[PDB]
């Protein structure tokens, strides 16, 4: 038995320390991409 | 829904008033109490809860696809219609019994 | 083969369908005997 | 938590009857719906309509929704319900009332439970 409500198990990021690093990632992937290349990143597509 | 039109009760003695329909195997009961010339108020809602100012008398159960209201010991102030409300199986917010004439 | 139901029919968080209700004979410690057991399985865990 | 409602009272067949409901100590903003329901003498709490408080999305009873109409001022916390083609049948009070939400777990989630009428008004007798 759920002793209690059920609830969905989840996980918290802080957004601006995820923002912070995510920026930084991008610098360091424009060193090989191109100063004016645009970086996008998107959820995975397929698979399990 | 349907639901009893009447149920007499001696004072003091616990009464069962119970609602039938479809759309309770994904909604909750939520019981309404309303004496005769007064405002209605809500007495039971969602899984079994009570709203403050509402006795202890009054609990229900939501099995099956019925609502059960029970009245413990049922007082001459717990005189009123009551109701069986919920939602519809489509997402209209209306559903609602005839209502039950309680007699003590 | 697993009979199941909802263990929340009437939840409306993102845990709807999540938990099922399954019932099942299973096996006991002597082999003339059958039990009926209860028990929650996640979704992901059940084919229909 | 208080409502309040008033309107024309008496109408003649076919004339168009607007009821307002208005509030103290609250804001209609909030992620709450707000509800009309009919009671004629002889029935019982049959809902008119409803509007949510927050987004402006309505629903209405579908035996009547082609002659009614709900609407919402967020300006002056009011509502307000429109009925066309007025008759016998609507020699009745008329009440505003207001739905909640709690919360247990995570909102973003869904992790609420709805208690669809917490607050009544008084409502108003009007008759045709
Ligand atoms: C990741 O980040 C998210 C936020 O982005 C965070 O979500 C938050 O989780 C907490 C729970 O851990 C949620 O807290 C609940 O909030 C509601 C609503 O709060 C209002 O009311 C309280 C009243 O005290 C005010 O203080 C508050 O300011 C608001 O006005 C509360 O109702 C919840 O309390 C219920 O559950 C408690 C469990 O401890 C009970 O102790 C409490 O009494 C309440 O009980 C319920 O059950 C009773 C059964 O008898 C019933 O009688 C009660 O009436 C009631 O139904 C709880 O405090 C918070 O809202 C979430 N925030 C958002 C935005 O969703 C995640 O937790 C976080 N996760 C991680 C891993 O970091
Ligand atoms: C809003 O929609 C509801 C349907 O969900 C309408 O309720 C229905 O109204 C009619 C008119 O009175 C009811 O018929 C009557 O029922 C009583 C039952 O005691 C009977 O004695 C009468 O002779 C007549 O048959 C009908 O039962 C009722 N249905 C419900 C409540 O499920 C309601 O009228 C609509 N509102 C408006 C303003 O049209
Ligand atoms: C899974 O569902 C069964 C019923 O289909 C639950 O067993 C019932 O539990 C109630 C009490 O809540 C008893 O009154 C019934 O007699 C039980 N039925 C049987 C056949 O035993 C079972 O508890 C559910 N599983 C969980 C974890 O709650
Ligand atoms: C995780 O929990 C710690 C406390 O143990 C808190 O200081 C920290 O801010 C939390 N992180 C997030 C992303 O919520
Ligand atoms: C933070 O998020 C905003 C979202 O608009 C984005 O424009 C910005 O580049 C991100 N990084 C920093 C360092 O602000
Ligand atoms: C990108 O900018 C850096 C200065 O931060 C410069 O050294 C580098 O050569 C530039 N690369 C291109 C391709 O323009
Ligand atoms: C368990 O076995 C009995 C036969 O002894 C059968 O009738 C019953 O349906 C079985 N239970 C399930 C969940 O299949």
């Amino acid at each position: 038995d759920v002793l209690g409500h059920v609830r969905m198990a989840h996980c918290n990021i802080s957004k601006a320390t995820w923002n912070e690093t995510l920026g930084k990632v991008v610098k360091q992937l424009r060193k090989h991409f191109g100063n004016n290349t645009i970086i996008r990143f998107a959820q995975s597509s397929g698979g399990d | 829904l349907t639901q009893e039109p009447a149920l007499s009760v001696a004072l003091g003695h616990t009464v069962s008033m119970t609602c039938q329909g479809d759309s309770l195997e994904t909604y909750y009961v939520n019981w309404f109490q309303q004496r005769p010339g007064q405002v209605p108020v809500l007495v039971v809602y969602g899984n079994n809860y009570r709203p403050s100012g509402i006795p202890e008398r009054f609990s229900g159960s939501w099995s099956g696809n019925t609502g059960t209201l029970t009245i413990t010991a049922a007082q001459v102030e717990d005189e009123a219609d009551y109701y069986c409300n919920s939602w519809d199986s489509s997402g209209t917010h209306l559903l609602f019994g005839g209502g039950t004439r309680l007699t003590v | 083969t697993l009979q199941c139901t909802n263990y929340a029919p009437k939840l409306r968080s993102m845990m709807r369908g999540e938990i099922k209700n399954c019932s099942f004979n299973m096996t006991t410690e002597l082999r003339d005997k059958k039990q009926k057991v209860y028990s929650l399985f996640y979704r992901l865990d059940v084919v229909q | 938590v208080q409502l309040q409602e008033s309107g024309p009272g008496l109408v003649k067949p076919s004339e168009t009857l607007s009821l307002t409901c208005i509030v103290s100590g609250d804001s209609i903003s909030s992620s709450e719906w707000w509800s009309w329901i009919r009671q004629p003498p002889g029935k019982g709490l049959e809902w008119i309509g409803n509007i949510g408080g927050s987004s402006g999305s309505t629903y209405y009873n579908a035996s009547l929704k082609s002659r009614v109409t709900i609407s919402k001022d967020t300006s002056k916390n009011q509502f307000s319900l429109e009925l066309k083609s007025v008759t016998a049948a609507d020699t009745a009070v008329y009440y505003c009332a207001r739905s909640s939400i709690t919360i247990f777990g995570v909102v973003v989630l869904g992790e609420v439970e709805d208690k669809p009428l917490d607050v009544w008004g008084r409502g108003v007798l009007v008759t045709v």
